[PDB]
């Protein structure tokens, strides 16, 4: 059997490699570039005690949900920097946080392996715990809504599910990674998404089906962050090589790698422009670089922060981008 | 081990495009979505909520 | 140019603040600890006192601290060992009677001293089941030597002979931790029986001497 | 969630009482707490008291003779009269409104208790003939621009059925009760506003208030009154 | 002149420790704050005082500057001298209490309590200053004599001297020798920390003692040789200000590393 993987996986080495006559670079080589590109912190938000861990933003694009080394998952009002809830945790140490589409409802991960869904709008007027997702044998990396209904999850198991919350129990789990999965990314049209892992490996996911399409593999060590380009064709990865690297779905390969000689550190997460022609990646030296996606060039920096860099997100109408950090600050850069 | 190989073969065979034809479209995207984005080009002060 | 309701949300969010800050007021008086020890080594029998994570309380001298214990993760921790890097110290069970495994705890040792997140943190190590290893030594039919080298030919700076075996393991670790050099963080090494009436009170006092050099290195005394 | 209120009676002029309102249900130190109707006139607002007790109003009628309390472990809110005149004759409301970005405050009204001794917002028409399953219109108006400038308009409807205490149906001129059904919608423009229901059936008959919370004292209109 | 010289000192000093604190990220903590606090009184003393001292000195003790400004002029001199005496005995009393029980000083070690220390100090030396603007200008002669212009109410010299540097020396005693007797009760660090505590204690006693201890034999009893004993001590003890912002700061290597790279 393992003679048979060899030719099959020889065969998709042709495969990709047939089909690469052009780079991107070439291919977009004479495009207007975007030049320096400078943001400003409009915003910042205190009242975490400690590190953050996670942030999300709210689909209304003015709600922000974080999650916090403390023990708090706190909702702020970015316009006027008030804190809408504070949400009391049991569990101290938490990987991810989530915002419902619809706003009504967020989630937590940690270490303690439960997805813990809250209900924000109820009668009482105090957040509570819906649900408690149990199932996984290993800590939540992340976590992500599809509705109100369904949520996706990635764990330390080598394995994704989906949860459907009224029920409780998973409708589907995902098998294909051989590594702790560190991030998943949600489609747009939301019928598919993707997962990062330690294994430095990155797989599409058909969520209907429970299904594996497809594998990309370029990166040496753990992808820590991922996200799907706003076309959804394509998508962008973060590791620990500090080296980005965008993906297409359709050509089945790697279209551009974003490297500099002169940075060294890991990438903590990457996000899209609401174009798509930037890049923004988060490291672990205490700083934000803006790439230009079609070029490679990079085209700014946000600096603002003391300590590493744990989430970065940009808004649904692309207006702002919140990043979190270990100095226990969140920034709003316009 | 026999689950590597079926998932292997899967995976081979896919309608596969080329990779000038995705940058075309990737650019295109970009180009038609420029202007509504608002980080690429500035906002007036009126406008930006921060 | 703010609405009476926009005012309102002002004062909910300082009554949260408030109520964050008396939180986290209350969340600074414990002491944090992690321990760490891959199996076998009576990590769990350490503390007298008292599924992802397993916490322990135990007070001594009207101080609280907090011990946490990670058993349902693999062996390799690389990735939630991020975020204990703000515990006061980590606490190593290592057991000196199976000669086999020490080389594997030595490699786990070193692992965790070099850690770029733990490189401040503070390593309190306890040498455990030292009654087992007397006993062994003491019976030598089980030959440190032929697992290293260097104690057949070893002097000392309890039988004798006890007493040099002890000595060799507790310096292994101590010349793994003294490689680094770089004083920011310091391994405190213990030698733990199977049942010990004060466990605490040495690690009570280890966090002492911790938070006693951080003082002095804020206070620029250093 | 149930409010209870508790004091009334006869009272002579000149004297002291004091009405209280008992909360079970909900999370009373959150809320914000506050309202009288005549026997034959519409809503007026009387105090409010915070969240934490840290800010106050009154009515400048009742300003300087009456006090509004809350004691929070007990769930329990106060109002201290003093000098009680014939005009203070009306049925208290104990109401909660909570405030935060998104928030329905007036959303829940006390059943009430019967005491026996600024923006002016005007409702066009005190009565409007309605049938059974046809849509109709109520209007009310601003004498100033309800409109702030953050983008907010400040304006909400309450429903008082026969025998009822007042019920929100739309707050902010747009956004919908929870509990609401959805034949009521709020179009609404600076300085002028409308209700339309649609699909009308009996048990939505009442008088419809509309109330601004664009700044203290909180002014309710006359009302209109649907009778089948 | 000598005297140019540590005006020049002082301020040199005090604008490296102003911009150590404020442009390095990780000295940002509450004893640096207050060492930033002791270098701002420290500056505002050798600017505003020094070179007022040096125009006196080159015009012959005949006073060029109105007499009421030197009214406010000793206001200012005895109000920085006792805000750094203080603020040094603050500093002793603080690293006492961290080395003593260091567990138990991590508990209350906020910023707040920084706030608390640098309000109590700079309160404690506004009072003790109190006086002087307001008996100083309704009379002229409790600060003039002679053309030369001193303190001439004895008393107040006495309760001023007593208040200022007889409790704050038994207090740096007390605590310098509690602190000696406590670091050796346990090492190449507690030695050289228990070396620059030793050389900061003695450095502030022989910088600052013989002025006060002249003062007060100058009144408490041959008077152009006290005067001029006291003319000399007077600057001596100005050059304390010009060294206490590098003792209390040059033992890091941060500030090394900071002071080399801003120069
Ligand atoms: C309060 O202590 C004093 C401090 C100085 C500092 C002089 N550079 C001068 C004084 O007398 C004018 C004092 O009072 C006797």
């Amino acid at each position: 059997l393992r003679q048979e993987a060899e030719q099959l996986k020889n065969q998709i080495r042709d495969a990709r490699k047939a089909c690469a006559d052009a780079t991107l670079s070439q291919i977009t080589n004479n495009i207007d570039p975007v030049g320096r590109i400078q943001m400003r912190t409009r915003r910042t938000l205190r009242g975490h005690l400690a590190k953050i861990y996670a942030m999300h933003w709210g689909t209304d694009s003015r709600l922000l949900v974080s999650a916090s080394q403390d023990g708090k998952l706190i909702i702020w009002d970015s316009y006027t920097t008030n804190k809408v809830h504070a949400i009391p945790l049991r569990s101290s140490w938490v990987m991810t946080c989530a915002y419902a589409p619809s706003g009504n409802y967020v989630a937590c991960g940690g270490l303690d392996n439960i997805c813990s869904i809250y209900n924000l709008k109820t009668r009482e007027g105090n957040v509570r715990v819906s649900r408690e997702l149990a199932g996984h044998t290993g800590y939540l990396s992340c976590c992500r809504f599809l509705d109100d209904n369904q949520i996706v999850t990635s764990s330390g198991d080598t394995t994704c599910a989906l949860w459907d919350i009224e029920t409780g129990q998973q409708t589907t789990t995902f098998t294909g990674h051989t590594g702790d999965v560190m991030s998943l990314s949600l489609a747009p049209d939301t019928r598919l998404f993707v997962s990062g892992a330690c294994d430095a490996s990155a797989k599409l996911w058909d969520v209907r089906e429970g299904m594996c399409r497809q594998t990309f593999t370029g990166h040496e060590s753990d992808i820590n962050a991922i996200c799907f380009f706003p076309n959804g064709n394509a998508f962008a990865t973060g590791s620990d090589d500090a080296t980005c690297r965008l993906f297409d779905l359709r050509a089945d390969q790697e279209l551009m790698t974003y490297s500099h000689d002169n940075i060294i550190c890991g990438i903590t997460s990457v996000s899209f422009s609401k174009s798509g022609r930037l890049l923004l990646a988060g490291y672990d030296d205490f700083n934000c670089n803006v790439w230009d996606a079609l070029k490679a060039d990079r085209a700014g920096v946000l600096a603002g922060h003391d300590n590493r860099v744990s989430c970065l997100g940009v808004t649904d109408d692309g207006m702002a981008v919140a990043t979190g950090s270990w100095d226990s600050f969140l920034k709003i850069w316009n | 081990a026999r689950k590597l190989v079926e998932q292997l073969k899967m995976e081979a065979n896919i309608d596969r495009i080329k990779v000038s034809k995705a940058a075309a479209d990737l650019m295109a995207y970009c180009e038609a979505h420029a202007k509504e984005d608002p980080l690429l080009t500035p906002v007036p002060a009126s406008e930006n909520p921060f | 140019t703010v609405s009476a309701e926009d005012k309102a949300a002002a004062e909910r969010s300082k009554m949260i603040d408030k109520n964050l800050r008396e939180d986290g007021e209350k969340a600074r008086r414990t002491l944090r600890l992690l321990l760490l020890g891959a199996d076998n080594s009576g990590k769990s029998t350490i503390v007298k006192q008292m599924s992802g994570i397993f916490e322990t309380k135990f007070q001594v001298d009207k101080v609280n601290f907090h011990m946490f214990d990670v058993g349902g993760q693999r062996d390799e921790r690389r990735k939630w060992i991020q975020c204990f890097n703000d515990v006061t110290a980590i606490i190593f069970v290592v057991d000196s009677s199976d000669y086999n495994r020490l080389q594997e705890a030595l490699n786990d040792f070193k692992s965790i001293w070099n850690n770029r997140w733990l490189r401040t943190i503070s390593v309190i190590l306890f040498l455990n089941k030292q009654d087992l290893l007397a006993e062994k030594v003491l019976a030598g039919k089980s030959k440190i030597e032929d697992y290293f080298p260097e104690f057949a030919r070893y002097t000392t700076p309890e039988d004798p002979r006890v007493t040099r075996a002890k000595y060799f393991i507790r310096k292994e670790f101590v010349d793994i931790s003294t490689a680094s050099g770089d004083g920011r963080h310091i391994c405190y090494p213990h030698f733990t029986c199977a049942v010990d009436t004060e466990n605490a009170r040495r690690i009570f006092n280890d966090c002492k001497d911790i938070i006693l050099q951080m003082n002095l290195r804020e206070y620029n005394l250093v | 969630v149930q409010l209870v209120e508790s004091g009334g009676g006869l009272v002579q002029p000149g004297g002291s009482r004091k009405l209280s309102c008992s909360a079970s249900g909900f999370a009373f130190s959150s809320f914000g707490m506050h309202v009288r109707q005549a026997p034959e006139k519409g809503l007026e607002w009387v105090a409010y008291i915070s969240s934490g007790s840290g800010t106050i109003y009154y009515a400048d009628t009742v300003k300087g003779r009456f006090t509004i309390s809350r004691d929070d472990p007990k769930n329990t809110l106060f109002l201290q009269m003093t000098s009680l005149r014939s005009e203070d004759t009306a049925m208290y409301y104990c109401v909660r409104s909570i405030y935060y970005y998104g928030s329905s405050p007036f959303d829940f009204w006390g059943q009430g208790t019967t005491l026996t001794v600024d923006i002016v917002m005007t409702q066009a028409t005190s009565s409007v003939p309605v049938t059974p399953g046809e849509s109709v219109s109520i209007s009310c108006r601003s004498s100033k621009s309800l409109l702030h400038s953050n983008g907010n308009t400040y304006l909400y409807w309450f429903l008082q059925r026969p025998g009822q205490s007042p019920q929100l149906l739309i707050y902010r001129m747009s956004n919908l009760a929870s509990g609401v059904p959805d034949r009521f919608s709020g179009s609404g423009s600076g300085t002028a506003f409308t209700l339309t229901i649609s699909r009308l059936e009996a048990e939505d008959v009442g008088v419809y208030y509309c109330m601004q919370h664009l700044e203290y004292p909180l002014t309710f209109g006359a009302g209109t009154k649907l009778e089948l | 002149l000598l005297t140019a010289v540590v005006i020049i000192l002082t301020i040199a000093g005090n604008i490296l420790v102003i911009m150590a604190v404020s442009l390095e990220k990780k000295l940002q903590n509450a004893t640096n704050y207050f060492l930033m606090s002791l270098a701002i009184a420290d500056m505002l003393l050798g600017f505003l005082v020094m070179p007022v001292s040096m125009l006196t000195i080159l015009y012959g003790y005949r006073w060029p500057l109105p007499s009421k400004l030197c009214a406010v002029w000793i206001y200012l001199d005895v109000l920085f001298s006792t805000a750094s005496i203080m603020h040094l005995c603050a500093i002793s009393l603080d690293r006492y209490v961290a080395i003593q029980n260091p567990i138990h000083h991590s508990r209350f070690n906020s910023r707040t309590k920084a706030f608390l220390k640098i309000i109590a100090v700079w309160t404690i030396s506004v009072g003790i200053s109190m006086p002087i603007p307001v008996f100083g200008l309704q009379d002229d002669s409790k600060v003039f004599k002679e053309g030369s212009c001193l303190l001439a109410d004895d008393n107040f010299v006495l309760i001023g001297s007593f208040v200022s540097f007889f409790i704050p020396l038994t207090i740096m005693v007390i605590t310098y020798f509690l602190t000696i007797k406590s670091l050796q009760k346990e090492i190449s660090n507690e030695q050289k920390a228990c070396k620059v505590l030793g050389i900061v204690f003695f450095l502030f006693v022989v910088m600052w003692c013989p002025f006060f201890i002249t003062n007060i034999m100058a009144v408490i009893c041959n008077e152009d040789v006290i005067g001029a004993l006291l003319n000399v001590f007077v600057w001596i003890g100005y050059l304390s200000s010009a060294v206490n912002p590098l003792v209390y700061t040059l033992f890091n290597k941060t500030y090394r590393s900071a002071f080399s790279r801003y120069i």
